[PDB]
């Protein structure tokens, strides 16, 4: 756990170099589970505004 | 002679080196590895 990337660069690399399905797998869903769950309460008031 | 025992003894331990080599390459292993996470955990807030 103490070896955090961030998206730009690490993750989409990863995305688009690999050839592990775990391996996309895990970037794939703990991009959307870690950072696209902070944006929902955001987004649903910007719709709104 | 007390001096001489004194500083053989120190020169004569074993220390490490008494175990097998994978035993004691697991050992080194951990003990990097505790030191590791000492040195580099993070902890951040709940609220961001
Ligand atoms: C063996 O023990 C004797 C005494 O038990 C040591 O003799 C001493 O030697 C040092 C220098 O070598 C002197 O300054 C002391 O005065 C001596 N002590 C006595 C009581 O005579 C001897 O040094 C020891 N062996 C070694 C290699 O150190
Ligand atoms: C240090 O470790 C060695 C093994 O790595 C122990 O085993 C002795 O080693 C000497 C030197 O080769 C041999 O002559 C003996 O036959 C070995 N077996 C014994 C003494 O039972 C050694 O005993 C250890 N020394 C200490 C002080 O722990």
């Amino acid at each position: 756990p103490q070896e955090c990337l961030l998206l730009e660069p690490g993750l989409n690399e990863i995305m688009a170099n690999s050839l592990d399905y775990n391996e996309r797998l895990w970037a794939w869903e703990s991009w959307r589970s870690e950072v696209g769950k902070q944006l929902r309460p955001l987004y649903e008031e910007y719709v709104v505004l | 002679n007390l001096t001489v025992k004194l500083q053989l003894q120190a020169l004569q331990q074993n220390g490490s080196s008494v175990l097998s080599e994978d035993k004691s390459k697991r050992l080194n292993t951990i003990l990097n590895t505790m030191s590791t996470i000492y040195s580099t955990g993070k902890v951040c807030n709940p609220d961001n």
